[PDB]
């Protein structure tokens, strides 16, 4: 019933969002709800953020 | 707009008293918000020059 195919793949880069599953290898598994502005974050002496 | 940022247009003057007026701002940078309220903040409380009261001789 058919005589001739054609396959097509498509490509998809993605980035994270809210809602993204996240995990640590110590069962920790959460799900990251926020983006910051890197000013925000708790920063140390040495001026290096989290 | 590579060296301009937008800047707020604000209304709000609610004096539930006259002691303490209710004020807002829209619209600002991202980020803008922290930095100004921070400032304002650590301003008002610390920096304000005034006459304060303190002696008693009894």
């Amino acid at each position: 019933g058919v005589l001739k195919i054609v396959k097509v793949y498509l490509a998809v880069k993605r980035r994270i969002q809210p809602g993204d599953k996240m995990a640590g290898r110590h069962g920790n598994k959460g799900v990251i709800s926020k983006i910051n502005p890197i000013e925000d974050m708790p920063y140390d002496e040495n001026g290096t953020p989290v | 707009s590579v060296t301009e940022f937008l800047k707020p247009r604000l209304v709000d003057i609610e004096q539930v008293s006259s002691t303490h007026a209710k004020v807002t701002l829209e619209p600002l940078e991202r980020g803008f918000g922290h930095t100004l309220g921070n400032a304002l903040r650590r301003i008002l409380l610390s920096s304000m020059p005034g006459c304060a009261v303190t002696e008693v001789e009894i």
